[PDB]
């Protein structure tokens, strides 16, 4: 959605971190809970 | 017979039928026979 | 500069002072434990 | 502003067009194509005076055209463009007019852009149907067109003392002959042809054909040269196409190639019509003959200036093509009809054309006997007319034509997105 | 699934092709080309399974063709695509098939894709030879085609009350005439032909011509109009191309332009045959005359619908082209023969084209007199046949031709990388 | 060095051109168009305020190389063409510019994947031809070609364009089957001063045309050939006439003539069975459509294995169309003469290494310059005392060298 | 040695000591080119120029004058200039 209203992939223009921060804020409102996109995509189970 | 080429496993070793046949019903690791007994019920509830 | 050992040394000595690298790395222990298993699970005899 | 500034912007609009075409049906979600980024970047640069990023082009593109139409419609505004100076110099004028300030401004990178242009004339396979830019530069700054760029010889045709027309000659070439008439040098789309027609056989010997000024800049590659009786699918009388496996070979020679060039052979030839005259040695007598050169034609290096500057034109009246503008107008015209402005627009161009012509002759007054037979977009015919005024010295007539052309071209480029409603 | 879902994917495969063409011989060692970048990413979008860099793009492209042939053959599977509604509504069908799941889904970015598309019709130089995707859209959804895309008149042709065909009308144009016959209107690849044949001279004066339904869509630019006596290279008898410098001017006018258009002149013209008729004025009587319009042919704005919808068809039987599908099949065919399936395919196709027609006529049964004179890939002919069934009324016939076409094309695109082994 | 190496670089140079064409007038100030970024990177991949410079230097260093037997000799040897074997030569032009450029195996798996693409280039790069003529590689299945190029000499017919003067001469009696070709159409028929009965006639497809394939074709009757009247034949009909059709081994169905139908059929059958439905005082059938070269059979054309007679008629694989520029530059700096004399030795010396013992064969005199290849190709294919096969290679080989020049010399400017 | 710029593997006191690259590239060349185009070139040029001509086949200045009799070579009709 964010990328649709924007016209391109947010990452093409901004730092991924800055984008995630927006997604977080949003998603979290949809499920009532501080969510952290980051943690879902780690290198392994041992490395964060 | 090679069921899975080593280059396609995180553990770099071919998956032969001989490496599956002695275990359980003796079916190949990739095509293990499923216990679909409660299948229809899951599908309705919308479980995986 | 290259006519005098002193001169050259002074210039080199200076040129290098400015390099300032800052890298980002995973937790060592994590990687060495992950790769660790990969080895153990697949090696047939203490792999050097 | 600068004649350059307009060209630059035009070039950009044309680039935008090009990339819109490149992107058509290649816009898949989840994938940002390098092409789409370039298309996007260009949009940005278009509305550079009001934005630093663009979402959807549908609007700014429209706006630009609408404003442009509203511009070349009012003499009061676009007047500065109809003066003799605007076509001659690169002096940055000062015009207080929203359209000019907002859209017309430097676009091309100098000097790197020029360097590439040159490196191009040398390229192996240039565009077969080039952009308007190229033409605009040729006709205005008289720059070179690519060496390997193909062209249809018939366009290149101009009037010369001998034969007044090219297509008109079709009628005479079809009428059986009385005597052994003067030699004819005429041209088609994909082949040029010459010969001599008579009712009585021609003594198998040596004949000299003078190559007409207009064609003395042509060059062919991959050409077959045969004997024929048609011209645009029209039969020519007073010409034999008959020949026997026993006949003595017929060959021609050119002042460039020291070697003889065979005729009625399956060999693909390469030669140049520049340099002077074609020496044809007819091996067997024939009752009227027509040699045909069919292949790929290109204008010789550094000679395009003749075509595009109207130096091919020796006498008046003369028949001339339109450099293909008509093939570009199509869109803008179709858009004018779509909103019934096709009427008013014409009356405006007429005013423009006139106002332009005026500024060229001193004292400032429409010449006597200036009667247009065709509408602003049938250029070919209108240029003929400008070029036929006996009371205005040639050089000026040419300029009128060259200048009017650029403006027409510009219109064909900038108006395309017109939709007032 | 959705008809739209199929088109979208076709466009993708059709795009993958485009870029494969672009990358050929441009794949160097240390370079990163926007083209190869696009390509390699598109290679990814095919398979729902995996997204890793494709080391060998042949593999998945093959698996896809194979899966497709295996789908398109079994009527139990691809049946849903042969329903009346599939070619009509965008209602996602409740069908579960391995192919459809793995390869078909929406892929074009919305709304951007459409925006670009329309912006394109206005582009200056559209593709001279369009992807199938464009036709798919015109034939199925009735979308507009680029305002300045060229087209060869003769394809556009259809049968009219007056004359039955175009190509066949040739032989008659050859035979000298009994007496002053009725006007003819034929079309070649690069030119339109009209005139009146007679053995006796016909007076100098005004003559009205009714432009046909199929040709009232045409429009030309950069055109030379003259008197000729050839049709597709064949000689037309009962017409003269004679003339002299004294002859009075021979002008013709069209409703769209309030100015006289000259004939047998070196000027390049542009006019619209959408006016409904041509008004010719012979300046000097001729023993049978034939006018030719040779230039760049384009389909007027918002009129391509007549051609692609089969609405230009009024008679029965009728002459109908194939929208060029034949030209795209080439590859697939040569690939079929390669593995010996050219045979087995033709049989699955006949079952397809049959089973298709079936669903089109209520009540549900094959028509009487369905005599297929040609194989599935000679579409042009099979269309004539479908359109010749007196049983079913015109509309349902047309609909079947269109629906058939879309399927045909869909194959021409997906099959190509087919290799069973 | 390696023939491969020369090809790769040729390709790169051809690519540099492609992109220079792509960047003309698309070089704006606020952007860096994906194309230009690539062009920039290719320029760099050769050895940059002025791209003209390095490009020039490259061409210059080339002319002086290809112009000296002592240097480029190794390329004229028999082996260079035959194998991908390492050259022993150590000359700096080679070291500087000639070396592998194409990614692998990817570069290949693409050109393969190509052949099957829907819309291949209308006007192919020399690279593609080079590959066919040298390694005998497949051309894109859907690539169009003008058939008259494909023409070679055969049993009955000496040539193609020459038959024109004959087809224009009224006949004496019913003659033999003719099979000519134009740029956009195939012509076949039987002329006669006396009507030919209605029935079945068998035509044989010449060895050269037996590769063609047509799509979107209008097959009808005509009396024209290259815009020249075909006498002794009359295409005339009546809405009454019985249907005239034809058939080919390929397709099991009858294909109509004089119909407004788009036909698809291949001449790969070797014969065309015509059924004349009405007697005609001379008839000529025309096949006008899109001609492609049948899959897997382009070889014949490019290997020159399409030839059986001696002498023969032959085209230049379009090479003459690429020389245009290089020539223009030669004329600009008076080298035109000099280069030609040098090329004559290049050619002379090249032929030499092909025949044992190493001596210019007797009776060898060129009637045309180095760049009228179509002719020189003939002259070479006309030597009677020389074996035939080695004769074909000499042309194939001489072609590549020529193509190479057409590509590398373009930026030549010494002064 | 006359046909190419190949660095020779030869060790000789002379060559080592005196024969070495001495011209500023690419500047030297550009100045040379820029020259052929200049107004009054040297009327009695250095051997250098001639060397580059005879060896590399480079251009000479457009305005440099010469005595045509040197330019003379023999042709079909006359086998000589002075002899005539």
């Amino acid at each position: 959605t964010l990328s649709n209203k924007l016209g391109r992939n947010p990452a093409d223009i901004f730092h991924l971190e800055e984008v995630f921060k927006v997604i977080e804020e949003i998603v979290s409102v949809l499920v009532q809970q501080k969510i952290d996109v980051r943690k879902y995509f780690t290198e392994s189970m041992r490395s964060g | 017979e090679i069921l899975i080429p080593a280059d396609q496993t995180s553990y770099g070793a071919n998956e032969t039928r001989a490496l599956s046949a002695p275990y359980l019903f003796g079916a190949p690791i990739n095509m293990l026979a499923p216990d679909a007994r409660l299948s229809t019920y899951k599908r309705d509830l919308a479980l995986p | 500069v290259y006519m005098s050992p002193l001169a050259l040394n002074n210039l080199a000595s200076r040129l290098l002072r400015k390099i300032s690298l800052h890298l980002v790395m995973q937790m060592v222990t994590a990687v060495q434990q992950d790769l660790g298993e990969v080895v153990s699970v697949s090696s047939n005899v203490t792999n050097p | 502003m600068s004649r350059q500034m307009w060209l630059d912007t035009s070039a950009l609009l044309e680039a935008i067009s090009e990339y819109v075409v490149r992107c058509n049906g290649d816009t898949f979600s989840g994938l940002t194509t390098g092409d789409f980024n370039a298309l996007s970047n260009m949009f940005t640069q278009l509305s550079v005076s009001s934005a630093g990023y663009v979402s959807d082009p549908r609007v700014p593109l429209q706006t630009m055209s609408n404003m442009f139409v509203s511009f070349i419609t009012s003499t009061d505004r676009c007047g500065y463009m109809l003066r003799k100076t605007w076509f001659n110099s690169d002096t940055k004028p000062t015009v207080s007019d929203d359209f000019i300030t907002t859209y017309i401004r430097p676009r091309l990178q100098v000097p790197m852009s020029d360097t590439v242009r040159q490196l191009n004339n040398l390229s192996l396979q240039p565009s077969a149907k080039p952009k308007l830019y190229e033409r605009q530069n040729a006709i205005m700054k008289g720059l070179d067109i690519p060496y390997s760029e193909p062209i249809e010889p018939c366009k290149l045709f101009r009037s010369v003392a001998g034969q007044t027309g090219n297509i008109p000659m079709m009628g005479i070439l079809a009428t059986p002959p009385a005597a052994q008439q003067q030699p004819f040098f005429v041209a088609e789309r994909r082949r040029i042809l010459f010969g001599i027609r008579s009712n009585a056989a021609i003594p198998a010997g040596a004949y000299q054909f003078v190559v007409p000024a207009w064609a003395s800049v042509l060059s062919v590659t991959g050409a077959y040269v045969y004997f024929t009786n048609s011209f645009f699918g029209t039969i020519i009388a007073g010409v034999t196409a008959t020949a026997t496996a026993a006949d003595a070979a017929t060959t021609f020679t050119v002042p460039t190639d020291a070697n003889n060039l065979p005729v009625q052979t399956d060999s693909r030839l390469s030669f140049s019509l520049g340099g002077g005259n074609i020496n044809l040695e007819l091996g067997v007598a024939k009752t009227g003959f027509c040699v045909a050169i069919e292949g790929e034609f290109t204008i010789l290096a550094n000679r395009s200036q003749a075509y595009y500057t109207l130096n091919s034109i020796t006498q008046t009246p003369t028949s001339i093509d339109d450099f293909d503008v008509s093939d570009f107008l199509t869109t803008f015209l179709s858009q004018l009809r779509a909103c019934g402005q096709y009427e008013i627009f014409s009356d405006a161009m007429d005013q423009l054309t006139n106002s332009l012509i005026t500024n060229y002759m001193d004292p400032p007054a429409i010449p006597a006997g200036l009667a247009f037979t065709s509408p602003w977009f049938r250029f070919s015919e209108r240029a003929r007319t400008i070029l036929a005024l006996q009371n205005v010295d040639l050089n000026i007539r040419k300029l009128i034509v060259r200048h009017l052309w650029v403006i027409t071209s510009l219109i064909a480029v900038f108006g395309r997105y017109y939709r007032p409603n």
